[PDB]
Order: structure tokens, then C-alpha cells, then sequence
């Protein structure tokens, strides 16, 4: 820990605190996880531990690179390299302007390649959304915070303390599903995929309730027909308002026929029939993607 | 489905870098398997009292053989290496794990709350943060969708064979999770059905019943001679109705093989 040097900080959690940092000797710069054992009267936090195991196995260019543990007494360090800014405040910046398509495209598949990857390793990430995900100068997207993510070896049970913020849940973890799929992690990236289009958070509920209602006022309240067991599910009210699904042309207005047609896949209500990162990253959407760089403001 | 096939192609590629060494145990100056046989099935009965999932169970059992491949540690300390490692699984597989306090207590004040932390730091400095290791539950599962219409008290049956494994280091260390997982659910099958090993899983697998016969030999013979055993704890849980009394069943007198 002496080698490095605190530049700024990028970042809070309970998970801990992220900063800027250099190596001294080498001049590589760095990302570090601060996080207080001294504070922990419990251990090492199942987090950090999920995190550590998980991504370590996890080599890929969209999925972020875990250079180092340094383990103390006092303290535990989780050192990264280093990215540029996160999709929020470049969804943010692009707020007047707007991504364009190509660029759109390009993060998209590589944040689908990232997830497949995740997913062929036996790992759930959980907690799908734009500040989690980091952009570098030179074009790319990675996935990063393994916080609450989980090996799925055998299946995952859902819990209420351990969930991705509202804005990305997917519906069946409002619902009361015993347990996560893969799904989550593709209802998240649509969601993720439609605020890059729209340039505005396509569900952003400010509770469970006032968040099922927003996804059912757009892809019309599910049934059992369009979701078989859906009745049946702890959460499940049949007094629910009964909405019709309205037009992807009024949802998501600059997205073309290949765009709606993937999306429309990435937001399907039953997640045995929810569009795989797998199966995505085949879709006709993606035949002419290219490696935009982006316009950053660090 | 899609990375069904890529799993159990990453897990079967990931089992045998999370392997112990076999003889680890004649290296080990202090220690025997009838203390490792002792200690896994005293967190047998820990899992029951915090009831926690078969694969915190698998995964503790998996780190303590790591760690004693690695470290030389006398008796008096072996109980404090299984609390840290069943701590560790727990953080990994609970939704929640148990406080350190009540680890602290099931080993009615053995050890302090000060070396519990500090083993645990220790587990995880030896198994390298490296924890995510495959378990003859996770293949067990895998195998298990390859029986439609399934049959429960099958799967509970391959459950319990798979766990009095995890007690006998003397022969189990020699065979990987995948076939001892393979072994359990053709023994599980033939005894309550009287079906073999499926071609389904002939073809995902590899494996042939004939590759599996050293491993199936031997858990037939435990599974004939579990009530004879010194450690009892794994058959005291499956007699319950959850696991549908399956270590109440008589197990075949020839597999005819
Ligand atoms: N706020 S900003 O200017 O848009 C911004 C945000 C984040 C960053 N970098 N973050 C990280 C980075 O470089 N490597 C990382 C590895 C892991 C994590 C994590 O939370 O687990 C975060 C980062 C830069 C600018």
C-alpha cells in the first residue's frame, strides 16, 4: 500500500470507498476499494468476498480487470485499472446531444458480451445499472461493482437487502420469485439500452408498486397467457389495473424495426422466454457494428 | 440453456484446479482422516442447527481440504480451520451467514472471536480469495434435469450418497465432484427405479457407467455400511421427511455391473 498515491475520490458505498490512485513506481494508474475491516466487527464482508472470487475468474475486455488484493489486519484493498467516467455521467452530458446510434450499438454489444461471458462462467451480476458501468477515451465499456453478485452453480434465492436499485428490477423480483436467472441481468441492460435511445430512465419507479405499475403502463399488464404462473406469484394482485401494450414507435421513437425487435426480447415479461446475452448478441441489430469513440468531458 | 453446456464445460475445467492434493493427510503429522471425518460430520450437524444450504456444506469441506494441502495444522487447532471455512462458505452461499458470535458459540468458547477473524484471514490468504469451487451438489443438480418427470425422493437419495462422501477422505479424495456426483444419482436412481446411468447424461458428460464403476463401488459399499459408520449426523438429517426419509431406505444388495 505504500506504492500508492490517493488523486481523488470517484465514488462511495456501502460496499466501500472507491478513489484515483498512481503507483509510484510504475506510474500506472489505478482504481482502489477501500474497504474498513477495522469497522467490520463480522470479518471480511460476503461482498467483498463474492466480489474478490468472482471477478477474479472473470478475464474480459468489457468486464473490469481486478489487478490486486492487498490484505491487512487493519484494512482490505481492491486494485483495478483504471476507466474514464461511468454511463451515467455520459448518458448525462449526452442529455442536449444524444449517443449516436453506432456508439449505442458498440456499448451495447460489448456490455452483452461482458454478460455472456459473466453468464458462462456461472455468475449473476445483480445490480445492472449505468454507474456501474465504466467507459475509457479509447472507445470501450466494462462491467464493474460484483458487489451483490452471485456464482449460480446451484440457483440463486432472491433477497430483499441484496437487489439492484428499482429502476433496473425485473419484474418477477417484484413479484416474489424464490429465486434469480440470467433474466435479471438482461431486463436490466434493456432498461439500460432504452435510456441510451430515449436519453431518460424508461422505468423509474419510486417504489415496488409505483415501479411494476410504470413497466405495465408500457409493456401492458401481464397474464397468464403472456406469462404462465404470473397469477400465482406472492406479490401478484388481481386487482391490478389491466393496461395495454403500447406501440415501441411511442416507447422508444429513434430505435428501428432490428432495435425494437431485440428490445422488445430484452424486456419480455416471462424470463424463460427473455432473449439470452447468448441470442442477443447474434440479433440482426448487431450485422454492421463498428468501435465509435466517444465525446468525453472528464 | 444457452450456457448450460458452457457451465458444466467451465465447471468440470474449474474442479480440477480447485482439486487437493490426494495424500495430503500422510504429510500431515498431527491430523488423521478420523479427525477430518469427526469434523465434517460435527459441521453436518451445524448446517442443521443454522440451517444452511448442502452447499455451504460442500464448499467448507472443499476449503478445508485446500487448506490442510497446504498447511500443516495439529488437532488442537482443526476445529478453528472448519469454523473459519464453514464462516467463509456461508459468506459466499448464505443469502445471510451466521454472526461470528454464534460460530463462537457452537464451539461452546473453544476459540476466541479474535482467532475465528484471524483464521479466516489466514483461509483466505491460503486458498488465494479463490472460493467459487465446484461441488458434487452443483453437478448433482446439472445431472438432475436430465430425468423429466423427476423424481424427488431420487434426488434426495443422490443428495445424502453425495454427502457421506464428503466423511471418508480414504477413498473420495481420489475422484472428482463430477464422478462422485455420477456414481450418487446412477446409485440414487437404480435404488429407487431400478434405471442406470441416462444417455443424456452418458452424452454431456463423457461417461460411460464403466468409468464410473471404481467410484460406485465404493459408494455402494458406504452407502451398505452407513449405519455401521462412526459419524451418523448425515443419515439423522435424510431420515426427515424433507429429504423424503430417503437414509431410511435399504440400499441394493448388487448393483449387477
Ligand atoms: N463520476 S465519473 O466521472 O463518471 C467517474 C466514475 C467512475 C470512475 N471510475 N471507476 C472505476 C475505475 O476506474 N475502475 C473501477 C473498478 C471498480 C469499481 C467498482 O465500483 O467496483 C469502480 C471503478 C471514473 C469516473
Amino acid at each position: 500500500m505504500e506504492n500508492f498515491q490517493k488523486v481523488e475520490k470517484i465514488g462511495e458505498g456501502t460496499y466501500g470507498v472507491v478513489y484515483k490512485a498512481r503507483n509510484k513506481l510504475t506510474g500506472e494508474v489505478v482504481a482502489l476499494k477501500k474497504i474498513r475491516l477495522d469497522t467490520e466487527t463480522e470479518g471480511v464482508p460476503s461482498t467483498a468476498i463474492r466480489e474478490i472470487s468472482l471477478l477474479k475468474e472473470l478475464n474480459h475486455p468489457n468486464i473490469v480487470k481486478l489487478l490486486d488484493v492487498i490484505h491487512t489486519e487493519n484494512k482490505l484493498y481492491l486494485v483495478f485499472e483504471f476507466l474514464h467516467q461511468d454511463l451515467k455521467k455520459f448518458m448525462d452530458a449526452s442529455a442536449l446531444t444524444g449517443i449516436p446510434l453506432p456508439l449505442i450499438k458498440s456499448y451495447l454489444f460489448q456490455l452483452l458480451q461482458g454478460l455472456a461471458f459473466c453468464h458462462s462462467h456461472r455468475v449473476l451480476h445483480r445490480d445492472l445499472k449505468p454507474q456501474n458501468l465504466l467507459i475509457n477515451t479509447e472507445g470501450a465499456i466494462k462491467l464493474a461493482d460484483f458487489g451483490l453478485a452471485r456464482a449460480f452453480g446451484v440457483p440463486v434465492r432472491t433477497y430483499t437487502h441484496e437487489v439492484v436499485t428499482l429502476w433496473y428490477r425485473a419484474p418477477e423480483i417484484l413479484l416474489g420469485c424464490k429465486y434469480y436467472s440470467t433474466a435479471v441481468d438482461i431486463w436490466s441492460l434493456g432498461c439500460i439500452f432504452a435510456e441510451m435511445v430515449t436519453r431518460r430512465a424508461l422505468f423509474p419507479g419510486d417504489s415496488e408498486i409505483d415501479q411494476l405499475f410504470r413497466i405495465f403502463r408500457t409493456l401492458g399488464t401481464p397474464d397468464e397467457v403472456v406469462w404462465p404462473g404470473v397469477t400465482s406469484m406472492p406479490d401478484y394482485k388481481p386487482s391490478f389495473p389491466k393496461w395495454a401494450r403500447q406501440d415501441f414507435s411511442k416507447v422508444v421513437p429513434p430505435l428501428d424495426e432490428d432495435g425494437r425487435s431485440l428490445l422488445s426480447q430484452m424486456l419480455h415479461y416471462d424470463p424463460n422466454k427473455r432473449i439470452s446475452a447468448k441470442a442477443a448478441l447474434a440479433h440482426p441489430f448487431f450485422q454492421d457494428v463498428t468501435k465509435p469513440v466517444p465525446h468525453l468531458r472528464l | 440453456p444457452d450456457y448450460h453446456e458452457d457451465i458444466h464445460t467451465y465447471l468440470r475445467e474449474m474442479e480440477v484446479k480447485c482439486k487437493p492434493k490426494v495424500g495430503y493427510m500422510k504429510k500431515q503429522p498431527d491430523i488423521t482422516n478420523s479427525m477430518r471425518a469427526i469434523l465434517v460430520d460435527w459441521l453436518v450437524e451445524v448446517g442443521e442447527e443454522y440451517k444452511l444450504q448442502n452447499e455451504t456444506l460442500h464448499l467448507a469441506v472443499n476449503y478445508i481440504d485446500r487448506f490442510l494441502s497446504s498447511m500443516s495444522v495439529l488437532r488442537g487447532k482443526l476445529q478453528l480451520v472448519g469454523t473459519a471455512a464453514m464462516l467463509l462458505a456461508s459468506k459466499f452461499e448464505e443469502i445471510y451467514p451466521p454472526e461470528v458470535a454464534e460460530f463462537v458459540y457452537i464451539t461452546d468458547d473453544t476459540y476466541t472471536k479474535k482467532q475465528v477473524l484471524r483464521m479466516e484471514h489466514l483461509v483466505l490468504k491460503v486458498l488465494t480469495f479463490d472460493l467459487a469451487a465446484p461441488t458434487v451438489n452443483q453437478f448433482l443438480t446439472q445431472y438432475f434435469l436430465h430425468q423429466q418427470p423427476a423424481n424427488c425422493k431420487v434426488e434426495s437419495l443422490a443428495m445424502f450418497l453425495g454427502e457421506l462422501s464428503l466423511i471418508d477422505a480414504d477413498p473420495y479424495l481420489k475422484y472428482l465432484p463430477s464422478v462422485i456426483a455420477g456414481a450418487a444419482f446412477h446409485l440414487a436412481l437404480y435404488t429407487v427405479t431400478g434405471q442406470s446411468w441416462p444417455e443424456s447424461l452418458i452424452r454431456k458428460t463423457g461417461y460411460t457407467l464403466e468409468s464410473l464403476k471404481p467410484c460406485l463401488m465404493d459408494l455402494h459399499q458406504t452407502y451398505l455400511k452407513a449405519p455401521q459408520h462412526a459419524q451418523q449426523s448425515i443419515r439423522e438429517k435424510y431420515k426427515n421427511s424433507k429429504y423424503h426419509g430417503v437414509s431410511l431406505l435399504n440400499p441394493p444388495e448388487t448393483l449387477n455391473l
